[PDB]
RNA sequence: GUCGCCUCCUAAAGGGUAACGGAGGCGCCCAAAGGUUCCCUCAGCCUGGUUGGUAAUCAGGUGGUGAGUGUAAGUGCACAA
RNA sequence: GCAUGCUACAAUGGCUGGUACAGAGAGUGGCGAGCCUGUGAGGGUGAGCGAAUCUCGGAAAGCCGGUCUCAGUUCGGAUUG
């Protein structure tokens, strides 16, 4: 590394707001991050969407008249 | 579109024709000038030639026709575009 | 980045702030905010986090929003189209589907009057 | 500060054991790992004004925390307007703890937060055990500012790892953690 | 139309060699495009990748000269000139 | 393409709660109150009235309180699912 060339770079502190603390390093300039969601905490893979489609057009047809 | 309580309307004569061809082996081209019908899975794989104002076009019914009327699928103006 | 995939903005009212987020009107946020039991009277820049992810919480229980309504919208279109409908016709030809008229105007379908020499009179 | 990262102790052992046991390589240095992350960005509208070239070096160093290196021009393209020796791409490279504690950064905090986020197919990489991938939208890196950002950016992120061959690059990057769906 | 200078061919493996023979250039440019020292290897092709396309920037693989050389051409130059 | 209109482009306004003041007309396969049900269109029961009697019925603008604060918007309401 070069003097003067790069950012300020230190010790963060990272709360995710869904019970997850950690102690990584970024240049988050005189502070921390405050994160909206984490990995573990994104609906994507935790597995809590499973959207998938709805293709039930004839199960739409016996929903109304069945 | 349709009240749900009176259900859905099937001409009660291309009920009984998709029901004989049911009953009969579901191989045959269904003549028919109720474009006014809904389609039913019943029929779903069936072949019937909807009226079109001058000509019975063929649509091969499929599971997704189901929530439609015969008549969508039998267009009845031609435009091709204006000049050419 | 504030809700879902929508940034609220700043200085405008909470019950308006929601209606900003895709697939949600003036209804849907009214009976969001009577469920999450949050005053619909105050600006965003004061929303605590519990409160706000209680709301992200309570619209993504509960609706379809952003994402998924435009690609569940699209969808629908796309299968209008496959399906061959008249409706799906009109559709692909960029006319309009709901049995409105087309001899006169039809505009905000059919885009700017893209005007066409005609026959001349003598 | 001297601390080893938690991705890189989780690497070591987790990873290095899991490849030694599932490929039985024969010789304990040819388990893969990462050699470099290379974070590129071509703004090639830069050829008119140098303000984006500025706000682009400024989101790079603070996602990476590290001066870029600026490439000018290798040729000038009248069709892309751009003369020679003009800056139009900087790119980061990243070896040791900076790449393993913002591969670390990345993957737990930013990616997450991409909008409608499906995640990244396993069909990007270059055939040589490197998977390289895109971001359309730059401000998503939460470690930057919001409400001053000049214009929004994309950037192209690469993993060079010591793989040999695709399949055990891509069991690399599972266990280090990516979303990979199962799509093209 | 041409007249001085430069490069190639004619020119018959030293040099030289004519025609209103066949091809082109020059009347500059550069305070670095000079001196020195250290470092580097290209073009093309293949694969992957936000914007991005044949081709901008990035990664890996390949690739010895086919790139490059301020300016014509030849002789050179990758040991790099 | 033309013509006649409607709704607009907002603050003399939008939204919301409360609260005043009409006329002229229509009605028995009709006008339907009241009650129950539904977010609502409506549905179920269903009196009354061939009607200066009963029903359509609510008049709206306005006033009053709250709110929005000049934003292509809490304007506009086309289009589309
Ligand atoms: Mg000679
Ligand atoms: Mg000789
Ligand atoms: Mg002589
Ligand atoms: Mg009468
Ligand atoms: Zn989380």
């Amino acid at each position: 590394m070069k003097q003067g060339i790069h950012p300020d770079y230190r010790e963060t502190t990272v709360v995710c707001t869904c019970g997850n603390t950690f102690t990584t390093r970024s240049t988050s300039q005189s502070g921390t991050l405050n994160a909206d969601v984490c990995s573990k905490c994104h609906p994507f893979y935790t597995g809590k969407q499973k959207i998938l489609d709805a293709g039930g057009r004839v199960a739409r047809f016996e929903r109304r008249y069945g | 579109p349709r009240s749900l309580k009176k259900g859905p309307f099937v001409d009660e004569h291309l009920a009984k024709k998709v029901t004989a061809q049911n009953e009969a082996g579901t191989h045959n081209v269904i003549k028919t000038w109720s474009r006014r019908s809904m389609v039913t899975p019943d029929m779903i794989g069936h072949t019937i030639g909807v009226h079109d104002g001058r000509k019975h076009v063929p649509v091969f019914v499929t599971e997704s026709m189901v929530g439609h009327k015969l008549g969508e699928f039998a267009p009845t103006r031609t435009f091709k575009g204006h000049v050419k | 980045a504030r809700l879902i995939g929508v940034d609220l903005p700043r200085d405008k009212r909470l019950e308006v702030a929601l209606t900003y987020i895709y697939g949600i009107g003036r209804t849907r946020a009214t009976e969001t905010l009577k469920a999450t039991g949050i005053s619909g009277d105050l600006r965003v820049h004061e929303l605590t986090d519990d409160q706000l992810v209680a709301l992200r919480d309570h619209i993504e229980a509960n609706y379809h929003v952003e994402g998924d309504l435009r690609r569940e919208v699209a969808a629908d279109i796309r299968r209008k189209i496959e399906i061959g409908t008249y409706q799906g016709r009109r559709h692909r030809s960029g006319l309009p589907v709901r049995g409105q008229r087309t001899r006169t105007n039809a505009r905000t379908r059919k885009g700017k009057r893209k005007a066409v020499a005609k026959k001349k009179a003598k | 500060a001297h601390e080893m990262p938690r991705l890189k102790k989780q690497y070591r052992e987790q990873i290095r054991a899991a490849m030694q046991e599932e490929f039985g390589y024969r010789n304990p240095m040819l388990i893969p790992g990462l050699e470099k992350i290379v974070v590129n960005m071509g703004v090639g509208d830069a050829a008119h004004d140098s303000k984006v070239m500025d706000g682009a070096i400024r989101d790079i160093t603070a996602i990476t925390g590290q001066k870029p290196q600026v490439t000018k021009a290798r040729k000038s393209i009248a069709q892309f307007k751009l003369r020679e020796g003009q800056p139009i791409g900087c790119h980061v490279t990243l070896r040791g703890d900076r790449m393993w504690e913002f591969a670390d950064r990345l993957l737990t905090l930013a990616l997450p937060r991409i909008r409608d986020f499906r995640g990244l197919n396993s069909n990007q990489f270059d055939g040589k055990g490197n998977y390289t991938f895109g971001l359309s939208e730059q401000v998503m890196f939460l470690e930057i500012d919001q409400d001053k950002i000049d214009r929004i950016r994309g950037m192209d992120i690469t993993f060079v790892t010591t793989a040999q061959t695709n399949e055990e690059g891509k069991a690399l990057l599972k266990h280090l953690g990516f979303p990979f769906k199962a799509k093209d």
